[PDB]
DNA sequence: AGACAGCCCACATGGCATTCCACTTATCACTGG
RNA sequence: AUAAACCGCCAGUGAUAAGUGGAAUGCCAUGUGGGCUGUCGAGUUCCCGGCCGGG
């Protein structure tokens, strides 16, 4: 389900803060990229979950779209992955050719640039769902490891 | 080390039509200090004297009165001069003194500026300064006996 | 039918500074709760009487001086022509209390209103009374009979009917002193204003190793409530007798001054020449203000001036509605704002809402 | 008489850090800076007073008058301050200038207190509040003086008791003519 | 439980370049909330409890002036120092008395560093913290009288 | 991690009101050493 | 163990009734904040699975 959460200032200053606030809207694993911090509301996020979280105090929930996956290979889609690399991989080439490791095995990318990674790709379909459902890399609780598609 | 009462006397009399209006709108004695052509008028005469100030304030206040309410000539004194106007009653003057410190200087500033009183200045000056129960005792009784004696 | 013609104002400037104190600050003012930018209601007054707008429509402005060597010497040129020397003399000094004779400098007790045609007037009185050997007391006791004859004078100078006169020593302390038509309040902003201070340079020519001056001022944007109050009867007395048409005349004329005239400071450096964007003209049997709206400072959406008139309608609804007004009102407005309670009629030009109030409502 | 001009929309400014490097040492940089900076669409306005301009000359003619109002319009049109311009070079020409005479003195201003919302770029819908704000003055307090524009891009046109000038030279030449 | 004035002005006297100038930067006093130097330097000082912070704002803001303005030696009052520069003229400090909150400070820092001030530091500093209700009046006092005197 | 300018400069003028007004009455103890 | 010792100045009581501080009033004219400036350099650290991978 993608959710649009805003965190509260008081509960949003560290990043620890951060997990743990978006962690307690789950009463009942997840994935969660920040669009813009330190507004005067707190975080803006876009938040990836399995199941459906619950509005608290501190996380208020703007809404709920949940998805159901329609791929197919050979469709060029935009892609936002927010991810972090390491071994911290400072060289630029380094980056793109990791991007390239996770999702070359998946889907060829056609385009991108640098950490939030912008471009585009072209798509095997299952094998992606399957690397969306589980994230890429690192820091999979620290707002890294979400990759969102947008179609042309 | 006094404060020369006729000096003062003279520099309010010498004082500039904007001063002599910036210091008559004054409601309260304490409101002076807001004002720096107090500071200016002042200060020779011994204000930046601490235990002077609080006589000074009271002096320039009844003297803001304004604008000539207050004019000079043994020595009269302020109770026999507020008689001698003949337009205040006894009884407003018992009030001047029943009230309580800053209400009193008002007050009597009022009775001034309605009686325009013929005073030794230098005298009421020091009245002024040494201003305390059995100072406005005397006034009571100068202004009594004096009502009296017309 | 309705005594009082209210006049409420919602006026957008630009970046500018309207009135300045004593310390060429702003004029500030807290309401209810917060800092407020504040135009005099002097300021107000002047600038509608100084107008061009006024000269064209209403004519000559008062004559106002604390200095009577100089009043004569002018009414010497005018009257001069008009009448005998030593008549304008003695009139100045009987209107005046005061003895006009040839020195230099002669002073009024204060600053004072003059009209020259009732002045004029006044010297024809005299003129009668000295021929007739009639003696000064006497004579004012005839011109208190019919005061009205010394207002019609009023109708040349209309500005001392619209605000008024005050006397404290002369034949004028008998006859011609006047209460104020016209009410109106200081214009206030709708919203919380914190002042800008703008830092500038005088760049001289001559030295090149720096400024010749440098320094600081105040200045603020800000939507401004301007409103004004006519009494019509009274405006009518004060005129020595003239009809509600002549009346409705003048207070359109205010009207369109009221919406169109801004102070002149500092307008040649910050030009802030803004027409009025909200036009509101209410009959009624009491005067009312509209103020209150603003009482909530009203916060930013679209800017101030929207929101500002939405506050307005909205209370002017309240308002009217829980003290059952019915009287006669027209709105004009550039923002496509509309108002809530029918009946304010909707119109589209200020010279339709003029025309509308010299009919009287309809 | 000229208003400071202002910006038709909200501006966030950008900062911009500079460094100085020092050819003599190596490692670090021998300074470090900033400064505020931003662009922005900006609204000019000034009026002149014909008669005062004229007592002003000691009895110069209307046509000397509107020859300086002319050389006005154009400064008004074409010049930019000259700082910090060797180093952020925003030597813009004007994309839209508008010339009327009135008996009133009007800014237009109070077009862009709502602060314009950036659409395809803020110049266009500054030109948008622009018109429709001149199109609802004009008509609502009824004037019905002479009126010229000149812009690079209307989008936007007023309604038409504005003659339209395709170049700048075209509007000086008709204030110079007195419209 | 106070603010220790001194050592906050040699704090402030060793701070690095970049903490002093990125400090310096600051064109209104609570943008000073912004940088994390600011932080640090305040917070042997007792930041942390509220109503200690508002002073250690002003302070620092009046510091920020920069880059060494405020210059230490009955004790020496800033509206005697402000007079004892000379440049600044009467109209200004009555301007920064009269100033609401924000601007106050702001216009007092700009005065500051026209000053090039020789004050009595933690006298200013504790006048700074209690600002401002009479010390408005009484730096107009202190100044105009300085101001007279020659 | 390291580093974070400097100089120079800060206004003058003139103006501050008047008129008139300021209570009166009833009433002020006795007892004991 | 002191002109000392013992040793009450006590009791009762409204200060009350009436009252506009008021009329007039631009704070105002003048003013560049301005000249100089690569963000380079760089791989830093909490537990479990054979550099790689999960909180």
């Amino acid at each position: 389900y993608l959710s649009k959460v805003i965190i509260a200032r008081a509960w949003s200053r560290d990043l620890y803060q951060l997990h743990q606030g978006l962690w307690h809207l789950f009463p009942n694993d997840f994935l969660f990229h920040v669009e813009k911090r330190n507004t005067p509301e707190g975080c803006h996020v876009l938040l990836q979950s399995a199941q459906m979280p619950v509005s608290t105090a501190v996380a208020t929930v703007i809404k709920t779209k949940q998805v159901e996956f329609q791929l197919q290979v050979g469709v060029p889609l935009y892609f936002r992955l927010r991810a972090n690399p390491i071994k911290p991989l400072i060289k630029e080439a380094e980056q793109i050719a990791w991007l390239q490791r996770k999702l070359g095995n998946a889907a060829r990318v056609e385009d991108v640039h640098p950490v939030c990674f912008e471009g585009v790709l072209t798509i095997d379909a299952p094998a992606l769902i399957d690397l969306v459902q589980q994230g890429i890399g690192p820091a999979k609780s620290m707002g890294c490891g979400l990759l969102s598609l947008a179609p042309l | 080390d006094e404060i020369d009462a006729m000096a003062l006397y003279r520099a309010w009399q010498q004082l500039d039509n904007g001063s002599c209006a910036q210091i008559r709108r004054v409601s309260e004695p304490d409101e002076l200090r807001d004002i720096p052509a107090f500071y200016r008028l002042v200060q020779p005469f011994g204000w930046e004297n601490p235990r002077h100030q609080q006589a000074l304030l009271r002096m320039v206040f009844c003297l803001s009165a304004g604008k000539n309410v207050i004019r000079h000539q043994t020595g009269i004194s302020l109770g026999r001069a507020l008689a001698n106007s003949g337009r205040i009653n006894e009884r407003r003057i018992f009030q001047l003194i029943r009230a309580d410190r800053t209400a009193d200087m008002v007050q009597l500033r009022r009775l001034l500026t309605h009686a325009e009183p013929v005073l030794d200045w230098p005298l009421m000056a020091r009245m002024l300064t040494w201003w305390g129960k059995r100072e406005r005792q005397q006034l009571l009784e100068d202004f009594v006996l004096t009502t009296n004696k017309n | 039918m309705s005594n009082f013609i209210n006049i409420h104002v919602l006026i957008s400037h630009s970046p500018s500074c309207l009135n300045r104190d004593d310390m060429n600050m702003q004029k500030d003012a807290i309401f209810g709760g917060k800092r407020r930018v504040r135009i005099s209601s002097q300021s107000l007054k002047r600038a509608m009487r100084k107008s061009g707008y006024y000269a064209q429509n209403i004519g000559e402005s008062s004559l106002r001086t604390i200095h009577l060597a100089q009043l004569r010497d002018v009414l010497r040129q005018k009257l001069g022509e008009r009448f005998d020397q030593k008549i304008i003399d003695k009139t100045l000094a009987l209107l005046s209390g005061k003895s006009v004779d040839e020195a230099e400098k002669i002073s009024a007790d204060a600053v004072t209103p003059w009209v020259v045609g009732e002045i004029a007037w006044f010297c024809e009185q005299v003129a009668k009374a000295e021929a007739d050997n009639l003696d000064d007391k006497k004579l004012l006791k005839v011109l208190k009979e019919d005061i009205a004859a010394i207002r019609v004078n009023l109708q040349q100078g209309v500005d001392i009917a619209l605000s008024g006169r005050m006397a404290t020593s002369g034949m004028m302390t008998e006859l011609g002193k006047v209460d104020g038509a016209m009410s109106i309040a200081h214009a206030i902003t709708t919203h919380q204003v914190d002042s800008d201070i703008d830092w500038f340079t005088a760049v001289d020519d001559l030295q090149e190793q720096g400024s010749a001056h440098l320094g600081t001022q105040e200045f603020s944007s800000g939507v401004f409530y301007r409103y004004a109050n006519i009494n019509l009867a009274q405006l009518q007395e004060n005129l020595g007798g003239a009809s509600r048409e002549q009346a409705l005349e003048i207070a359109t004329h205010v009207v369109h001054m009221l919406a169109t005239e801004v102070p002149g400071a500092k307008q040649r450096t910050y030009a802030a020449f803004n027409p009025a964007d909200m036009v509101m003209v209410n009959f009624s049997d009491m005067p009312l203000s509209m103020a209150n709206a603003f009482e909530k400072a009203v916060k930013a959406k679209d800017g101030f001036l929207q929101p500002s008139i939405q506050a307005f309608n909205q209370y002017w609804d309240r308002v009217a509605n829980g003290y059952g007004l019915n009287g006669a009102a027209a709105q004009f407005s550039l923002s496509d704002v509309d108002p809530i309670t029918a009946q304010v009629k909707q119109m589209p030009t200020l010279e339709q809402l003029k025309s509308w109030v010299r009919n009287n409502g309809e």
